[PDB]
């Protein structure tokens, strides 16, 4: 246990950082998509309707 | 002003708007004109006279 715990904390921290990085990138990309969707909605109203 | 953009300032034909304040934001009251009762008429592209 004592030694394993040290090695495991190194892996947990790293694994957790990878997940946080993933989420941050998804939030940024989601914002870009939302802007596109808002534009598409505007076009639907002003070009189609 | 008066907008001509479809659905930009509410549904129907926009006439005018009035802002109201709110915590952390703005609320708009949009006044529009909406066609109501309607009738079915015959039509034609042109009238021939002489
Ligand atoms: C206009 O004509 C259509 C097709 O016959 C009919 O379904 C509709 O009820 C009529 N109505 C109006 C002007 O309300």
């Amino acid at each position: 246990p004592p030694e394993a715990e040290v090695q495991i904390d190194r892996l947990i921290t790293g694994r957790l950082q990878s997940l946080q990085t993933y989420v941050t990138q998804q939030l940024i990309r989601a914002a870009e998509i939302r802007a596109s969707a808002n534009l598409a909605a505007t076009k639907m109203s002003e070009c189609v309707l | 002003g008066q907008s001509k953009r479809v659905d930009f300032c509410g549904k129907g034909y926009h006439l005018m708007s009035f802002p109201q304040s709110a915590p952390h934001g703005v609320v708009f009251l949009h006044v529009t004109y909406v066609p109501a009762q309607e009738k079915n008429f015959t039509t034609a592209p042109a009238i021939c006279h002489d």
